[PDB]
């Protein structure tokens, strides 16, 4: 298609929807990833959330 | 969760009543004598007893 002094094959919707749930699921495991296991777990104190100050 | 229930447990085991009052220190018996000689005396200060008499 004439997309102006350029042409281009046209995209699957599978690939895009591919990036997409990609994407997303990896927001997914990066909300996992540098943030999870602070709040560390106690049958007594519950969740911890340690700091030089609270 | 299940160290939660755990917890719980525990805590079900020991909210039992104690069997009875429980031992602590009944150490030395207190002089029913003294006792006497602070009340009497104490309170027979400045006073003209005379005995008990018949």
């Amino acid at each position: 298609f004439v997309c102006n002094e350029n042409i281009y094959m046209a995209p699957n919707a599978y690939t895009l929807l591919a990036t997409r749930m990609l994407n997303a699921t990896y927001c997914f495991q990066k909300a996992l990833t540098k943030i999870e296991k602070f709040p560390q777990y106690n049958p007594q104190e519950g969740y911890t959330y340690p700091k030089l100050s609270n | 969760q299940l160290l939660d229930v755990s917890r719980q447990i525990k805590s079900y085991w020991l909210t039992n009543s104690l069997s009875t009052s429980f031992p602590t220190v009944d150490y030395s018996e207190p002089d029913l004598e003294k006792v006497k000689r602070t009340l009497t005396k104490l309170q027979n200060h400045l006073l003209e007893v005379s005995l008990i008499e018949p």
